[PDB]
């Protein structure tokens, strides 16, 4: 029974559960790698070794946080649990293929940890640029195991994207148009389209890298008439959509959380929210070379990428102002999930704004490959993607489990993590303006005060992560079973009870025209 | 939300135990490695 | 002569082809002038420009390949 | 249930497929770095077993158990279109690499395309024959489709056999062209682009031909009805995709790149 | 217009055979708006409560008038002042008279 | 209809294949191999191949594919 | 009935704040951390050549 | 170079870096103002017991939502692109210097007249002279004439590097097989520091750049002495 | 299959102290792994 | 060939509780056991190969 | 007796008042920031360079022993 | 030129059930959107079910993006909590 | 009034200031005296006692608006506990400093910093605003 249920699953909720457990475990690995980075940086000098061990830890930090924590939790975990429920569907379109999207991830993660165990690791940066990642400067298996790890993660997400798009398009009640689906469901469908189109270009690029390393191709090797800059274009053609992939499900969750804890039946400006997500998705494909402003492209190209990147602020602004307008007039419930979402609105706004500073090529010359970039992306990742994950986890935990968290503990957890992430990343703006480079194991002495403070903030965030594990333990330990949930008339996923039965919507909803 | 009282209440002492075990599971193994870095 | 002037053919940050073209131009002029027993001094402008712009290892490699018979540009 | 969707029996093939992907990738690592093909051959074998049993079960579910209602078939249509879109974007990366390298040939190549020392194939010889072959196979598979819709078993089988024959002809011609080519994958970016882009296309021709062969044996066994034959539709959509990729390879790499 | 809005709501609550579902739908809809309902609307709702033999809902309506005023402490005592004749006629005790403000 | 697509298959498509097969047959036969020149952008070797002696491409043809050191 | 916060909130807030301040002030000042503050208004420059 | 507890950019050594400071001031004022407005509005939405929970009409307010941000982005892009094109403008350099990145040090070639080239390595910590800066000094500085337009050409002979000098507003990637151009003009004599700005392996943190700006006549005699 | 709170999970919540052990091993293994990998790379 | 689909419909619709991957009979069990043995055995061998490759 | 207070639109009235107040404050902050940061910086650079003597600065540095080349 | 089975001949299982039901104008597997009645207490929307409760979603007005969801139980007609539209279960 | 897990699909009771009249009464089952009180409620409410009026309220509703809207002392626990755990964090930092970190570079010695500071002033580091601008070259002292 246990094997049939948990290894042979064809059930969207159980597969969702498997993704949430996998993502939680990957978060711990990512948090440990984060602490190693900030332990190295937290006093001047050398703690672990030279930049090779250091950048193995930095590279693995990013891969684990992105591919093994955020994507599995948001898309595999919240997506699988919530999407079918929010459209009244009995499962995903391809419920068996869904299981393979999950089971590809343990092997993908195994390949990543093998990459760090063999030789000297892949100390490349998560971008894996050649020639440092090539067979001369990174001889041996590490970078090939990294490539294969990304191949498996990529297949997992492409098949998942096919599953989501098909499910969302094809499995709604016959009366429900796309314009009567919840915003979370829209956020997943758009994320899935981005996956579908972007991952195959990454796959092409890393396969070229593999062949340069093992089959004597020279895609990226000037000796054969190749170009390291071509690899950058192929990776970033993926990688800019990838950050929109990381945020969009978060925007969908935020919309639900803000609506719910404002006591509203609906988000403000639904069709503007849909327009804003599809506009962000579309714009996200035409801006990639803002990661390349220092490579030597033509001025007119830099002027285009500056301008197209800035455009993104307009739809994103509509979302932020619509969240504010959803709060407006609310009967506000100061829940832990509401606190996460209010932190997300503000801190994501600050990170988005530092992204707008970066979009200016002329200024990016001085900011590129410095900690100012690191400050921008951790405001939108540790204080944006992660704040939406935490808000969605504490909001839907009683749905998934049938048990309640201790809200006082969850508010304490929010307060500690809020202090820790701000302490960690706010001072990195100063490091970046003043010229500290990225991917350094040590720094000139002038940079000591802000590095020290930033490392102290990383320890506060460690305390928050340990406390979250206790909080989950205390909820399963205590067994406070849910009774009544408010606002089920506009939150379909709760209407089957907590947790819902294995099979839901065996009899579909009735919706008339 | 509303909920039933705990089926298996976790007393302050039991919560101190859980919290202490949780923290130690993170801190001891990492502590042991970082203490022994020089040895490595 | 101070350094290589701005060349409207090569107005962008990527100056690779400016180096390459001037190396070719020098060596093509040198072959033309030596063939008839002409004077290589007429080729001097291309020599100064490629020497200004071109990395020493690129010139050294290209010179080796011209001697080896493996230079892939037309001279 | 009172919906029309398919609740699938719990299945081991997702896990065997995922483990086959671990074995193939760790096996390629073992082959490239540890001089051994053992893990790779286990992975390829488990991958083939997984594919066989999974698609076998899809046939059982549909032809033999009746779970493919119109709503389920509509989902499978979207799934196959979206899969083909992902495969288009995979080849787009290889075309981008080709145009990048050939539009701006570097000094190492001679600053020219084709590079100094490269003697391209004549696009009017076997590449033109390969073009006629895959275009003809698009005509023959369209005949097969209309024969099946019209209830004509013998002509469906004849047309689909001709389509497969042409795919096999293409594969054998391309294998011969690979052996006869005076340039190799190690011949700089020209060899790299040529062999990786045409080589992934060749793999896709082999996959598409295999899919058509499955459809041939299913038709021999009377699985398809005149109105219900999504496996054949999907194979034909995939086969048109393989033809269109070839036309873009022919115009780009063989003709314009010569 | 304001007078038109108020008249619609007075008419709604004044329907002689208003049922319990309609009373609750009316009050639960009304408190969604950016206003404290005019005494005349509240009078009509309280008289509906009387026709529906529902004393408790009359008291709850007085509580939600106070709640909708937010920090504007002047509104509720004004509304109670305007309603005193109806409260006396129908025997409706205020929440304060029942200790339900504690 | 089926009849029209069979008419196209046998009346246009397969004749075209037969004409291109003729064209290829006629232009086949071995063209003289060009002088070996050890160009550095060709015969790339940054890692031995994972088969044979490490120095032969996968579909090495001795008649037309020189090694880095020239024709066999 | 008074809840956990009514009974222990004052003690938790007072003891928490007191602990936090004392241990951060100790860590900041008593264990040899180098903060590397600005020399401006602090360091008397000394001949180096 | 950077100084302890620094909050903003290193002081400008070049006119273009001055321009970048005033453009950053302009843009940061906008960033502050928008962040502050969002935080204030959050606090405003969360500090009243008044409620309005019925459906709200969106189209009026979405015109403000989109037009005002669009105008702000134009007000950032106009000066942004002015500086981008100023940087690109034709200037007529007096001198061309090349730098080649390596694992892990920079080489410099001054080949307009004579074959002058040398390597430039970090000074190990244990060898610093009293008063010298940890991780920033090099054995052989890149001596250059002050108040003159210089063409720098940047490449690599191995992996990627990137050649940066913050106080001059410079960062140009070092890519093997590529020759990237930037222009350098110091308003002042002095010593101007930067650090490798593309991950390049074991000693990425330890291959700095030191420019040493002096009058032309000193540069000419140094050049002659380095042959 | 079993339905309801505590049954729709691949781990047991029947005993809160066995659960604490399992959760400790689970999260603690993920958090420890990078430290042991660093140790492994340093001992080569 | 003759159309024997109806006989396969009867076999695969038999009310015997078997999942679809085993419903064809004993051959299905053999092929499942071979597949799963090669997968699990191969995975253990991959882990052995990692242990080996993790040291010089 | 108590006067009839305003009973309608209290949320909207509060919003109008505070959004105007936020506009007026944003204008105050842009004026302060123009003065305390941006103009301060323009004036610091203009004042530094107005009578700046690059050769005198070089001679100071040279006499301090800073240069390899002088 | 024959030999290909028809759906009439060879469709089975649920596919056959759906195809025979459509021939009779019946929708037991909920492929079609039901058409609304006037929704009054006298003319309620009739909601088929195989059990004694079914979830309704009410799109109260054409083109509303918000759907109102509730369980409809066997017995007296119930009203949408947003628009008051009446629904009555028919098990 | 006992709410049961198996009741999840039935109309339910909520105390919410934005949903004043919930879908069900708080108490549905009535004793003999409560049945008599609901009969009395059909007569003039002027004849109900204050106690009877409160009992009718409490049958219909669980909490009053004042009760459901009450403030709590929870902020004190949250803030104090968060400060505790932030304080605990400093213990981890003290441990790290004592057991993990070795000595920092010799360039942070007081005499090194005093010499480095002079050399930065001699090379006029940041002379417009940042650093040397804060030194008085005429008085040989910080401004
Ligand atoms: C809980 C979390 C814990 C906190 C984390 C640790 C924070 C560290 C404390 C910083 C204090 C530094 C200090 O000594 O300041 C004294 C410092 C001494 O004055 P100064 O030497 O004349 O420096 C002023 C510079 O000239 C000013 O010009 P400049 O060129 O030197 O520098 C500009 C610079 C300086 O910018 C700042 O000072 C940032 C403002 C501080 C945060 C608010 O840096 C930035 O651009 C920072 C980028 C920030 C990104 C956008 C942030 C959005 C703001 C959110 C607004 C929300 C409402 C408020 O005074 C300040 O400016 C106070 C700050
Ligand atoms: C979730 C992740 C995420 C998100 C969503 C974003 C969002 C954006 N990012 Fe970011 N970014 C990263 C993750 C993310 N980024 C990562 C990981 C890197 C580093 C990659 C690597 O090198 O490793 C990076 C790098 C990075 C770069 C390259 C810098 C460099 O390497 O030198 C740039 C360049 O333009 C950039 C810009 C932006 C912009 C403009 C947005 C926009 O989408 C932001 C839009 C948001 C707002 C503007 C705020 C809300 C708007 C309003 C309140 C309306 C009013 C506002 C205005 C008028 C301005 N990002
Ligand atoms: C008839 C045409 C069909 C050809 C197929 C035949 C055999 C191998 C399969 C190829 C699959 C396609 C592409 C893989 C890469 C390279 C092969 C390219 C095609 C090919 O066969 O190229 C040959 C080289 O093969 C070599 O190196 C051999 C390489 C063998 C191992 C390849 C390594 C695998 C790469 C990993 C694939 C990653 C894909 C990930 C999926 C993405 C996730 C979404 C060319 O022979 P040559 O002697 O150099 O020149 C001819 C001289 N007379
Ligand atoms: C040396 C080569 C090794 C490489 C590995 C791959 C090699 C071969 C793979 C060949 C693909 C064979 C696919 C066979 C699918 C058979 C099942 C099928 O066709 O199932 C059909 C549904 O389609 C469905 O699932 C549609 C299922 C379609 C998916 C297939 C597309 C190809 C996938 C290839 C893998 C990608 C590799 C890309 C490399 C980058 C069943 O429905 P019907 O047909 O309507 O029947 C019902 C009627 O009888 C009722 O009256
Ligand atoms: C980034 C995450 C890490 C955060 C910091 C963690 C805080 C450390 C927790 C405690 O860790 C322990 O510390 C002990 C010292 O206090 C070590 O004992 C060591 O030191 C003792 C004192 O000398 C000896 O008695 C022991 O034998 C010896 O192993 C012990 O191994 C280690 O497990
Ligand atoms: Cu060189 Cu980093
Ligand atoms: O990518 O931002
Ligand atoms: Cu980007
Ligand atoms: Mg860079
Ligand atoms: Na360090
Ligand atoms: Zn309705």
């Amino acid at each position: 029974m246990f094997i049939n249920r948990w290894l042979f699953s064809t059930n969207h909720k159980d597969i969702g559960t498997l993704y949430l457990l996998f993502g939680a475990w990957a978060g711990m690995v990512g948090t440990a790698l984060s602490l190693l980075i900030r332990a190295e940086l937290g006093q001047p000098g050398t703690l672990l070794g030279d930049d090779q061990i250091y950048n193995v830890v930095v590279t693995a930090h990013a891969f684990v946080m992105i591919f093994f924590m955020v994507m599995p939790i948001m898309i595999g975990g919240f997506g699988n649990w919530l999407v079918p429920l929010m459209i009244g569907a009995p499962d995903m379109a391809f419920p068996r293929m869904n299981n393979m999207s999950f089971w590809l991830l343990p092997p993908s993660f195994l390949l990543l940890l093998a990459s760090s165990m063999v030789e000297a690791g892949a100390g490349t940066g998560w971008t894996v640029y050649p020639p440092l990642a090539g067979n001369l400067a990174h001889a041996g298996a590490s970078v090939d195991l990294t490539i294969f790890s990304l191949h498996l993660a990529g297949v997992s997400s492409i098949l998942g994207a096919i599953n989501f798009i098909t499910t969302i398009i094809n499995m709604k009640p016959p009366a429900m148009s796309q314009y009567q689906t919840p915003l979370f469901v829209w956020s997943v469908m758009i994320t899935a389209v981005l996956l579908l189109l972007s991952l195959p270009v990454l796959a092409a690029g890393i396969t070229m890298l593999l062949t340069d390393r093992n089959l004597n191709t020279t895609f990226f090797d000037p000796a054969g008439g190749g170009d390291p800059i071509l690899y950058q274009h192929l990776f970033w053609f993926f990688g800019h959509p990838e950050v929109y992939i990381l945020i969009l499900p978060g925007f969908g969750m935020i919309s639900h959380i803000v609506t719910y804890y404002s006591g509203k039946k609906e988000p403000f400006g639904y069709m503007g929210m849909v327009w804003a997500m599809m506009s962000i998705g579309f714009l996200g494909f035409i801006v990639w070379a803002h990661h390349m402003f220092t490579v030597g492209m033509d001025v007119d190209t830099r002027a285009y990428f500056t301008s197209a990147t800035m455009i993104i602020a307009i739809p994103t602004g509509v979302k932020v102002f619509s969240w504010l307008a959803t709060l407006h007039g609310g009967n506000i419930k100061w829940s832990p999930a509401m606190m996460w979402a209010l932190g997300f609105i503000f801190l994501f706004t600050v990170g988005g704004l530092t992204g707008i500073v970066l979009a200016n090529s002329s200024l990016d010359i001085v900011l590129h490959d410095t900690y100012y970039v690191v400050a921008h992306f951790h405001y939108v990742l540790s204080m944006g993607a992660v704040f939406a994950i935490m808000g969605g986890f504490v909001h839907w935990f009683p749905l998934f489990s049938g048990y309640t968290l201790n809200d006082t503990w969850a508010k304490i957890h929010f307060a500690i993590m809020f202090v820790g992430v701000n302490m960690t990343f706010f001072p990195q703006h100063f490091l970046g303006l003043s010229g500290m480079p990225r991917r350094y194991s040590d720094y000139p002495d002038a940079y000591t005060m802000w590095n020290t403070i930033s490392s102290m903030g990383s320890f506060i965030s460690l305390t928050a992560v340990m406390l979250m594990v206790f909080i989950i333990w205390e909820a399963f330990a205590s067994k406070r079973e849910v009774l009544t949930v408010d606002l089920t008339t506009t939150n379909l996923e709760w209407l089957n009870g907590c947790p819902p039965p294995y099979h839901t919507f065996e009899e579909p909803t009735y919706v008339n025209l | 939300i509303t909920a039933k009282p705990a089926k298996t209440p976790t007393s302050p002492k039991e919560q101190a135990i859980g919290l202490s075990v949780t923290f130690l599971s993170f801190l001891l193994p990492a502590g042991w490695v970082l203490y022994h870095l020089d040895n490595y | 002569y101070q350094t290589a002037p701005f060349d409207s053919r090569f107005p962008n940050q990527n100056q690779t082809r400016n180096c390459w073209q001037n190396y070719l131009d020098f060596h093509r002029c040198e072959k033309a002038m030596t063939a008839k027993g002409g004077d290589v001094s007429v080729c001097e402008w291309y020599r100064r420009v490629y020497k200004s712009l071109c990395p020493i290892s690129w010139v050294s490699t290209w010179d080796d390949r011209r001697a080896e018979g493996t230079f892939p540009g037309k001279i | 249930q009172t919906h029309a969707y398919h609740m699938v029996n719990p299945s081991p093939w997702p896990l065997t497929g995922a483990l086959s992907a671990l074995l193939m990738t760790s096996g390629l690592t073992m082959w490239f770095h540890f001089n051994s093909m053992t893990l790779l051959m286990i992975g390829l074998t488990t991958n083939m077993l997984t594919m066989y049993q999974w698609w076998r079960d899809v046939i059982r579910e549909s032809t033999f158990q009746g779970h493919h209602t119109p709503a389920v078939q509509k989902g499978l249509r979207y799934g196959m279109i979206l899969f083909i879109i992902s495969e288009v974007l995979f080849f787009t990366g290889f075309f981008w690499a080709f145009y990048h390298s050939s539009l701006a040939p570097t000094p190492e190549l001679g600053g020219c395309w084709p590079p100094t020392g490269i003697h391209p194939l004549n696009p009017l010889e076997v590449p033109l024959l390969n073009t006629s072959v895959l275009l003809a196979s698009g005509v023959s598979i369209t005949w097969a489709h209309h024969s099946l819709m019209e209830g004509d078993r013998k002509h469906m089988l004849q047309a689909l056999f001709i389509t497969i024959t042409l795919g096999v002809y293409f594969t054998l011609l391309q294998a011969s062209e690979y052996y006869e080519a005076p340039f190799t994958i190690s011949d700089g970016v020209y060899g790299s682009t040529f062999f990786v882009a045409t080589g992934f296309h060749g793999l896709h021709v082999i996959i598409g031909s295999t899919f058509l062969i499955v459809c041939f044996f299913r038709q021999l066994k009377f699985h398809f009805t005149s109105n219900h034959h999504f496996g054949f539709e999907a194979a034909a959509w995939y086969w048109h995709f393989v033809d269109v990729v070839w036309l873009f390879l022919y115009v780009s790499i063989y003709w314009w790149g010569s | 217009t304001d007078e038109e809005f108020d008249a619609r709501w007075v008419t709604y609550f004044n329907k002689p055979d208003i049922d319990a579902w309609e009373l609750r739908k009316g009050m639960n809809t009304l408190v969604g708006y950016d206003l404290v309902p005019e005494p005349k609307i509240i009078d009509a709702a309280l008289r509906a409560c009387r026709r529906l033999n529902d004393f408790a809902s009359a008291v709850r309506i007085l509580e939600v008038v106070k709640d909708k005023a937010g920090p504007h402490k002047e509104i509720y005592p004004y509304v109670i002042q305007e309603l005193r004749p109806t409260l006396n006629e129908l025997g409706i005790s205020t929440p304060e008279e029942l200790g339900l403000d504690k | 209809g089926a009849r029209t697509w069979r008419f196209l298959t046998f009346g246009l498509a397969l004749p075209s294949v037969a004409l291109c097969t003729l064209n290829s047959w006629l232009h086949s036969g071995h063209r003289e191999r060009p002088a070996f020149i050890p160009y550095h952008h060709l015969r790339i070797r940054t890692k031995p191949f994972s088969w044979g002696d490490g120095n032969h491409t996968f579909f090495h043809n001795p008649r037309v594919n020189p090694l880095p050191t020239g024709y066999e | 009935a008074p809840d956990f916060h009514d009974k222990y909130g004052n003690a938790v807030l007072a003891s928490g704040a007191t602990f936090c301040v004392a241990v951060w002030v100790y860590m900041a000042t008593q264990i040899g951390i180098e903060w590397n503050p600005s020399p401006v208004g602090r360091v008397t420059p000394k001949e180096w050549r | 170079m950077a100084y302890p507890m620094q909050l903003g950019f290193q002081d400008a050594t070049s006119p273009i870096m001055e321009e970048l400071l005033h453009f950053h001031d302009h843009t940061l004022m906008i960033v502050f103002l928008i962040s502050s407005l969002v935080l204030y509005i959050i606090s405003l939405m969360l500090t009243t017991k008044l409620t309005h929970t019925s459906t709200m009409d969106a189209q009026e307010v979405e015109t403000i939502w989109t037009i005002l941000p669009a105008i702000i982005l134009i007000l950032i892009a106009l000066p942004s692109l002015r500086i981008l094109y100023m940087m690109d403008e034709i200037n007529n350099p007096s001198l061309t210097v090349k730098t080649m990145g390596h694992q892990w040090y920079w080489s410099y070639e001054y080949t307009d007249y004579e074959d002058l080239s040398f390597d430039s390595y970090m000074i190990p910590t244990s060898e610093l002279k009293p008063g010298e800066l940890r991780l920033l000094e090099v054995d052989n500085r890149v001596v250059l004439p002050m108040e003159m337009t210089i063409r720098m050409l940047v490449s690599s002979e191995d992996v990627l590097h990137s050649w940066a000098v913050p106080s001059l507003g410079l960062k140009t990637d070092a890519i093997p097989g590529r020759l990237n151009q930037t222009t350098l003009m110091s308003s002042r004599p002095g010593l101007y520091y930067g650090q490798c700005s593309e991950i390049c392996g074991s000693n990425h943190s330890f291959m700095p750049i030191v420019l040493e700006l002096v009058p032309l006549k000193y540069f000419e005699k140094w050049s002659a002495s380095m042959l | 299959y079993e339905e309801g709170p505590g049954k729709n999970i691949p781990f047991s919540v029947e005993n809160k102290w066995r659960l604490l052990a399992m959760m400790t091993l689970f999260f603690g293994s993920g958090f420890a792994a990078p430290f042991f990998i660093v140790r492994h790379q340093l001992l080569k | 060939f003759e159309n024997r689909v109806a006989e396969k419909q009867k076999l695969f619709q038999e009310d015997n509780g078997l999942p679809v991957h085993l419903k064809g009979g004993a051959t299905d069990n053999i092929l499942y056991r071979v597949t799963m043995t090669l997968c699990l055995g191969g995975t253990l061998y991959s882990l052995y190969c990692l242990g080996w490759a993790s040291f010089p | 007796a108590l006067a009839k207070p305003q009973m309608r639109g209290l949320l909207a009235r509060r919003l109008r008042f505070h959004i105007v107040g936020a506009f007026m404050v944003s204008l105050g902050f842009a004026t302060f920031y123009k003065f305390a940061v941006a103009e301060k910086r323009k004036k610091a650079y203009a004042d530094f360079y107005r009578n700046y003597d690059s050769m005198k600065d070089f001679e100071e540095m040279r006499k301090a022993g800073i240069f390899q080349s002088a | 030129g024959g030999g290909v089975p028809t759906d009439e001949e060879q469709a089975t299982g649920l596919e056959r059930e759906v195809m025979l039901a459509a021939r009779k104008g019946q929708d037991p597997y909920n492929i079609l959107a039901p058409k609304a009645t006037s929704g009054t207490k006298e003319d309620p929307n009739l909601v088929p079910s195989i059990t004694n409760k079914r979830i309704v979603g009410c799109i109260c007005e054409e083109d509303n993006s918000t759907v109102i969801w509730f369980w409809l139980h066997k017995g007296e007609a119930q009203r949408c909590p947003s628009c008051g539209t009446h629904y009555k279960l028919v098990p | 009034s006992v709410v049961k897990s198996e009741d999840y699909a039935l109309p339910s009771y909520v105390d919410r200031r934005d949903y004043p009249l919930p879908d069900v009464a708080h108490v549905k089952n009535l004793s003999a005296s409560q049945k008599a009180l609901k009969e009395k409620e059909k007569a003039s409410w002027s004849s109900l006692s204050i106690d009877e009026k409160v009992e009718l309220y409490r049958l219909k509703f669980k909490e009053s608006f004042a009760e459901m809207n009450r403030s709590t002392n929870e902020w004190k626990t949250v803030v104090g506990a968060a400060m505790f755990f932030i304080g605990f964090t400093a213990l981890l930092l003290i441990w790290e400093k004592h057991y993990v970190y070795g000595p920092i570079p010799h360039t942070f010695e007081e005499e090194w910093v005093a010499k480095q500071t002079k050399r930065m002033l001699d090379m006029k580091v940041a002379p417009i605003q940042g650093f040397s601008a804060k030194w008085d070259y005429d008085k040989n002292e910080w401004k």
